[PDB]
């Protein structure tokens, strides 16, 4: 509540300094969104599953909002790969490789344990969140918490990094890890067992126009 | 002398004779009263020992087991022990023979099932032979063990002479905690069984703490013991013993002489020992 | 051309919508001025009549919603129908056709992903300003969305069962897995600082 | 030993094949009798041994056949007309009536035979034993019932659309209504073009060969002219003269092949490809 | 007598000794184009016989692009024939075939630059050359009096045969060197044959589509069909060959060949049937 003000600008500094996206394009740290985006205000932990006690007020906000809007897929390769295609000018490459790959596999194992343990998480949230949409809230919050800790990580690593030329040594295991994520979603049966009809049922397809 | 409860199996009727008897270990004395045969047959573990120096050729040697479950099985397939809540559906006791069923009802204190069983026996030729007194002698054995266990053991160590925490050492392991207390719910017989099946992660002796593994292999469960990692993907189990897939992407290498060359070097066994809990011993 | 069965689907959806749970705010959605020019509703992608409306650049510039590297959850897109067939019972009254329709849609995704590797340039020939880099996936999704829009008219009065068909659900899983796998082949090749 | 239905029947010498393990309800001789086919196999495997050796069959439907003669196996509708069992033995008529569930005709036969002394004196044991045997053979499979004791649900599909027809497909209901052994024999006969492995999908031919009509299984091209069928003519009324026209080769120089004969050769028969198959990752 | 075009090598399998229009050993056909020399037998109701040449597809399923390519375009030839992996003789041969006179003369001077040529190995090398050259010379249909197809035409599309339509692929076939066209006509069995009085459809669908890039193996559509065949991975996927033995019956069942035959293009005979002029003349349309 005392020192964010600098980073508020920092997240936008280099992006406003540059105008040169020519194929690959970023939402500028996505840095413009409603109170939900403004709520991510703490050094949460990426290492572990969320500290459910932290988020009760967030859940009570979410109760004002609908949640049948959420894709299951992480879009791991899709979103992350474009925002990594950049390097130093031929220096500290060891460093860059190390933090990049380590963060990569950290997110990998993070999602792997999320999928392996989603039941315990959603139930431990529901224990005090008896809300009818609590499962969608849990899924959303999982995504959003990951995204926010990622935004903080990005904010922190924000550096010159002008260089841009693919390293296929980096991009090789790209496919292996991303396809393991999608295989995790395949391993998610998504459990059609007589509960999702309580949803808006894909908004009845909105007159087949959405 | 014979001690395996399953070696105590008998038939009330003339047809079946259970002619797959207990392993020799039934005659041995670990205080487990379980043939390793049956251990496999119903639980999928193999018993083992770790010798530990008493800083000397004097030793404390702790019995443990290894789970035999593969990487593919999940949920009920991975359950090793049930709750009394769910032993029935876990096992399909009806497929098991009536002596097995009644013995499990003894384990779970299901007096209602015991009563229904006696009420069915009232007219049976096993009741004409009063062979139910076989069950009552099993009860005598049990009650002796139980007066040696439930009053004793953990309760005795409420004297503080000893304590084991089954709680996960890592506070981050949010799935831990309350199960260590739920431990209290089970029959002390079972509690003894599990606690002597499972190695602690640490031993306190006031000389020094000892740490036996980096990270706990096992986890407490919501109904009964399950073969599961605390977190992450399951570690591989080389269990080593229909048109299905058999694919295994072997490395190409054809060399074999290397193996004969390397027989001189530690052929590291890959079993899954059970590490869980915090152990405390006085002195 | 007419709304026609649009109104019939509207009627059926009204018959299902006995509940509102309204006044909940939709922060997420900004679906400005959706338009439904998709009367060609072709089974296949080749139409220059789709590129006819390449002016989409203009509406993009006003409200972009660019979606790089777009990949689609076929399972989630098709799941709702899985429970609806059982307004009646004890016949494959439509499922006999739904299964093969699912096969066809999956095979479509198998093949158009292959054909994309050259069809981009045909669309640049349709319009040299292109920006096909995104518009190709745009149309790829949109045309099947039109297929679904008409397919719903082909099925009409179907209502949510509570009992799932394990066979149908397994079919959905086993097709969608490969469908998602197909996207793995998407790759980029040394554009430098683009 | 002999599993041929005609082996059950009571000259009509069976082929020896149906004496053997594969449980086909017909010897290969009588597979001619109305069915214009020979049973076949496809050695299939990974890169060693040979693992799966899936059965198939080739028809010998004549290229010049049309209509009924294009139909391979008549539907329960009009099978009686297609076959004209009146041309056939009462045993054969009965059997077909059973397969098609024409229990009404079964009743009519039993009514006829009841008052005959040849029925009571000798033939009743034949009729009843044969009937029971046949029905029991049906029940040996009948995967619709009986634990589905034979095989599984199998994860087979036949009704796959071609890419260009309407959103049609129907008459699997009829497929099911057919005595299940017919379905199982079709499973013997027809490979899918595609098989899902638990982790992989595999394709075996570029294009399908056969169609299912409500009238029956039909050997037809999906489009265009029928392929020429060189029916080998090695195997099968003279009461009345039988006529044919046939366009045939003429020419010399066949010795030219004397050298080329050593090369690899391609058998040219018409296997049946239609449908899809899968293997479950688990029988969930 | 041995007359594989790889007898030039300075070894061919025994089939090379047949004087036959393959003009290749199956050895080298495989080693460079991954196909196996075949004949399709054809029969009548009479049981009279005829035969057509074929060579089943053999290159692996999974690989893509140039891996699908069996024979590149001359415009793209080295992209397969990455000469610098390949022996000089091989390179020279292929250059000649593609009419790459530029490269021809380049190698011509390379002989001098190989200062070991002072040993006059050039005599042997060029004798082998001229040997080869002879073969192409003989293949040339453009030679004035060489005999040509009377009753016969071939096209590489149904419509191109049915109405003489200007197929661009047909044109590029024509633009290929005469030997290449020869080898194609030798190897390629049609989807269709018209006859002076009759037409025959061999399949409802072709095996492969071939394009300007070269001999393309690709299926027209859908997935490729199965094609069965040190710090590396044998990587074998393998299956539950449970051996629920059934050979006791199955030995009698006809075993379908497990191969990818060629059914490619539309042949026409539309004149007095006279085919059995059994000379491997260039026989151009
Ligand atoms: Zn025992
Ligand atoms: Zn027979
Ligand atoms: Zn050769």
């Amino acid at each position: 509540l005392e020192d964010e003000d600098f980073l508020k600008l920092k997240a936008l500094e280099f992006s406003k300094d540059i105008v040169n996206e020519k194929l690959q394009k970023i939402i500028v740290v996505t840095d413009g969104m409603k109170r939900l985006y403004e709520y991510c205000n703490c050094k949460n932990s990426l290492e572990t599953l969320p500290s459910a006690a932290n988020y009760g007020s967030l859940l009570k906000r979410l109760n004002l909002y609908n949640l049948d809007h959420i894709e299951m897929n992480v879009n791991f390769y899709e979103l992350l790969f474009p925002l990594t295609l950049y390097n130093d000018n031929d220096n500290s490459d060891k460093t860059l490789s190390h933090q990049l790959v380590n963060y990569i596999f950290l997110a990998s194992n993070y999602f792997q344990n999320c999928a392996k343990n989603f039941n315990y998480m959603r139930e431990t949230f529901n224990v005090f969140g008896p809300f009818k949409q609590i499962d969608f809230m849990v899924m959303f919050v999982i995504k959003f918490n990951f995204l926010c800790d990622m935004r903080n990580f990005a904010k922190l690593i924000d550096e010159l990094v002008p260089n841009k030329q693919p390293n296929m040594r980096i991009h090789s295991v790209l496919v292996m890890r991303d396809k393991i994520v999608k295989l995790a979603f395949s391993n998610l049966q998504f459990q059609t067992f007589s509960k999702k009809d309580k949803s808006r049922n894909t908004k009845h397809l909105q007159r087949l126009i959405m | 002398v014979n001690r395996c409860i399953f070696a105590s199996i008998v038939s009330f009727d003339a047809c079946i004779t259970y002619k797959s008897p207990c392993s020799p270990d039934a005659y041995h004395d670990d205080g487990w009263f379980i043939c390793n045969n049956h251990l496999i047959k119903r639980f999928k573990m193999s018993k083992m020992v770790l010798p530990i120096f008493d800083e000397d050729d004097n030793q404390f040697k702790m019995t443990i087991a290894r789970h035999l479950v593969g990487n593919k099985e999940r949920g009920i397939k991975r359950i090793l022990i049930p709750s009394a809540t769910n032993y029935q559906d876990v096992f399909n006791l009806n497929s098991m023979m009536q002596a097995e069923q009644l013995i499990f009802h003894l384990i779970y204190n299901n007096e209602n099932a015991v009563n229904t069983i006696c009420d069915n026996l009232k007219y049976t030729e096993g009741f004409t032979s009063n062979t139910q007194r076989v069950i009552h002698s099993v009860y005598a054995t049990t009650k002796s063990i139980l007066d040696t266990t439930n009053p004793n053991t953990f309760c005795s160590r409420v004297s503080r002479d000893e304590l084991r925490f089954f709680d996960v050492t890592n506070a981050r392991a949010l799935r831990g905690g309350a199960g260590d207390q739920l431990f209290n719910n089970y029959s002390g017989f079972l509690q003894n069984l599990i606690r002597r099946a499972v190695a602690p992660e640490y031993l306190q002796i006031d000389t020094e703490e000892l740490r036996f593994r980096n990270c706990a292999t096992c986890i407490i469960d919501e109904t009964g013991l399950v073969a599961s990692v605390p977190d992450g993907p399951e570690l591989y189990n080389p269990i080593r013993s229909r048109l299905q897939i058999r694919n295994v992407l072997k490395f190409e290498g054809d060399t074999r002489e290397l193996d004969r060359t390397l027989s001189g070097y530690e052929e590291y066994p890959t079993y899954v020992p059970l590490f869980l809990g915090y152990q405390i011993i006085n002195s």
